[PDB]
RNA sequence: UACUAAGUGGAAAAGGAUGUGAAAGUGCUAAAACAGCAAGGAUGUUGGCUUAGAAGCAGCCAUCGUUUAAAGAGUGCGUAA
């Protein structure tokens, strides 16, 4: 199997999806509807045995590391923190939290915010 | 340690006559005899549906010994109990495998006939033409017997064509 | 391996073994074996 | 599940039904040759009732009793 | 040494005698992700679910008015489902991590203590 | 040479091409004694001259071979039958598909691009080079 | 009596040696740790920059959040990612 950090709109470039055991067209039509809902950054996908593939495919929550940088209005920032130069706005913070609650571990949305401030010093953004 | 572990005999099975030179299990495979040092002052100490085997002198060779004689047993009682087998896979397109009763021939790239030297004791078949299987009761024979074959034509460490364990990790150099 | 006068292991399966009264190393880094350390 | 039998041939008409086999199951001359030669055939295995009634009219249309079970 | 042993099984002890459903079993392992989903379906009830040791667990059902001298003190990873706050809640986490797995060895301990039951427990839980 | 086989041989021609290459002919030697071919719409021939050949010594269909040839009859005419649906009814009537009707289909076949046969033969010891001119000719 | 299995005695150097027995400080387990294994060993995360998706792991790092018995952007392997 393997898991890609595909897109939101097509997914036709990568070996991974067009030949697990499954047809690339077929399931990229329920692609793009399954998933124009989670456009935006780049959004994991996950790939599974029903027979060996056809179903059971759902996306896990986007790493929001680059679109955290989003939030900050960013694509490149630095390896490690950095001078504050973007802010994740209430909203944003808040469905973030939110949206990574059901991917973690976790329990609590302080533990989202923890999280989302735990990769936010790979760029140099404080989440508030 | 395997000192602290025990062993679980079967005294009904396989009769252990614990003769420190020749160490006799005796299966329904017959009757293999361990060939440990004459007179042993290690103790192996034979309880009813229970073994424990300990250091009775005090040194470094006796504190081998006792693990090691505690595995020998076990392999040994396992092996008289059941047997044990061995599979070489001979992965390559030119190289192949037969039995003829009890003699293994190879085919290399040699126009040369190839046989097999056997730690005798145990019986090889290859029923496929490219599979051989080691049966055994004596773990030591049959180890042998997998390295002796082995040494004939390993596996190139470029491409994996020779006789692997099945799991034997060919190490990867570069030449194209 | 390679003889040599001192063995030093520079890999973590470096064993200093006695094979035949020879001290050498054992190791699956088949660079790394030497001999009469 | 509904599976199509090709079990009958209307006055012996396996004539068309190797043909119509052939191209509707993508098989081979072995398949369709050695199958409706004979009543009890598999022809096919698992099928959805709306594909087994579209081979029950082609392979009436090219000719044979054919039955769904 | 062996002391600190003793009062870490006192403490589990009273941690499994307070409590009413506790209902710990061994199910070939208790997976990492495995515990996410059942903390996922217990957020925000503070209970906790692991593996411990044998004796600390063997005298804490034995001191929580149950025994559990051997029967919960063998088979490798002994799972430890305890339940806190509403004793509804604590049932539905026991009947959800029991349909966690694909059929679990009801292993020791019991809800309200003192099992009579294996699988009207399944059923008291759900 | 060592290493070579016929099931290799119809085993390539396939995962190579995939173009269902029928045996016509099955070699006597496969691997580096290839001296002899099976032949279905001829009989069964070795040869005994390596090198330059002349003959095509051809031998009979005997009892230990009449169910080898026999079963790869069937397996040809089971093609062959799809071919002139009168063939088709004759396997139901249990009639084995004539060598003459086998031949038409077979050329058919390999001008059509429907099946083709894939013979055997040698270059070092030179053999089997004959019914490899027979079966072009035909 | 403590030691040796090198005949060390009865040759030996820089250097190297997970050298033998014994012994001085440092821990748990004795309830059964530790070792191998039954096995869980996870999770954002393909975090980004370059490198194509090297992005758990061509390479760098903030490596912090979390479920916990345990966890590491992983001991690493496998890797096009």
């Amino acid at each position: 199997i393997a898991k890609i950090n595909l897109l939101g709109g097509q997914a036709k470039p990568g070996p991974a999806l067009a030949s697990v055991g499954i047809n690339m067209g077929e399931f990229t039509k329920q692609f793009n509807e399954k998933t124009k809902d989670k456009q935006g950054e780049m959004i994991p996908c996950v790939i599974t045995a029903y027979n060996d593939k056809s179903f059971d495919f759902i996306l896990k929550t986007t790493p929001v590391s680059i679109l955290l940088k989003q939030a900050a209005k960013l694509e490149k920032g630095a390896k490690n923190a950095k001078t504050i130069v973007g802010k994740i706005t209430m909203a944003k913070a808040k469905e973030i939290a939110q949206y990574k609650l059901v991917d973690l571990n976790a329990n609590t949305v302080e533990a989202a915010l923890k999280m989302v401030l735990g990769t936010a010093k790979q760029m140099g953004i404080e989440v508030i | 340690k395997i000192g602290n572990r025990t062993i679980t005999l079967d005294p009904a099975k396989v009769n252990l006559n614990f003769q420190k030179d020749h160490i006799a299990v005796k299966g329904p495979l017959g009757q293999i005899e361990l060939k440990l040092p004459p007179n042993l002052p290690l103790k192996f100490e034979l309880k009813d549906n229970n073994l424990q085997i300990t250091r009775n002198n005090e040194l470094k060779q006796s504190k081998i010994f006792h693990g090691t004689y505690n595995a020998l047993i076990t392999n040994a009682i396992i092996g008289v109990t059941q047997g044990f087998e061995k599979k070489l896979r001979l992965v390559g397109v030119g190289y192949r495998a037969n039995v003829e009763g009890e003699t293994l021939n190879l085919q290399l790239g040699y126009s040369h006939p190839i046989k097999e030297k056997i730690p005798k004791g145990l019986t090889v078949k290859v029923e496929k033409n490219t599979e051989i299987t080691i049966s055994g009761i004596s773990k030591e024979l049959v180890g042998q017997f997998a390295t002796e074959v082995r040494k004939w034509r390993k596996p190139e460490p470029y491409k994996g064509k020779g006789v692997l364990y099945f799991d034997e990790v060919i190490v990867r150099k570069a030449g194209k | 391996m390679k003889v040599r006068a001192s063995v030093k292991p520079i890999c973590k399966d470096c064993k200093i073994i006695k094979r035949h009264q020879i001290v050498r190393v054992i190791c699956k880094t088949q660079k790394h074996k030497q001999r009469q350390g | 599940e509904v599976t199509v039998k090709v079990t009958g041939y209307t006055d012996n008409a396996k004539l068309a039904v190797l043909k119509l086999y052939r191209e509707i199951a993508g098989v081979g001359l072995m398949e369709a040759k050695t199958a409706v030669e004979k009543l009890p055939c598999v022809v096919k295995q698992d099928i959805k009732p709306e594909e087994a009634e579209e081979l029950k009219k082609r392979f009436v249309e090219v000719g044979a009793t054919v039955e769904i079970k | 040494a062996k002391k600190d042993k003793a009062q870490q099984v006192a403490d589990v002890s009273h941690l499994l005698s307070t409590s009413a459903g506790f209902v710990i079993f061994d199910y070939t392992s208790m997976s990492a992700i495995e515990a996410t989903s059942i903390r996922k379906k217990l957020f925000k009830n503070g209970s906790k679910i692991k593996v411990i040791k044998n004796n600390i667990l063997r005298r804490a059902l034995k001191a929580g008015k149950f025994e559990g001298i051997d029967e919960t003190a063998i088979k490798g990873k002994l799972a430890v489902a305890v339940g806190v706050n509403e004793i509804v809640e604590t049932l539905k986490a026991v009947d959800g991590v029991v349909k966690a797995k694909e059929a679990m060895n009801f292993v020791c301990g019991y809800f309200d203590n003192r099992a009579f039951n294996s699988a009207d427990l399944e059923k008291i839980a759900k | 040479k060592t290493g070579a086989n016929f099931e290799r041989s119809v085993q390539s021609i396939q995962q190579r091409l995939g173009v269902k290459a029928v045996p016509i002919q099955l070699p006597i030697g496969a691997e580096n004694d290839f001296n002899g071919i099976i032949d279905l719409i001829e009989e069964k021939v070795y040869f005994f001259d390596g090198g330059k050949e002349e003959k095509a010594e051809e031998k009979p269909i005997p009892d230990q071979f009449k169910d080898q040839v026999k079963q790869m009859r069937a397996h040809l005419v089971e093609e062959v039958a799809n071919f002139d649906d009168q063939l088709m009814a004759d396997y139901l009537e249990g009639k084995e598909i004539s060598i003459a009707d086998i031949k038409r289909c077979i050329r058919k076949g390999v001008i059509g691009c429907q099946f083709f046969p894939v013979l055997c033969g040698s270059a070092f010891k030179n053999k089997g080079i004959k019914l490899l001119l027979d079966a072009v000719v035909d």
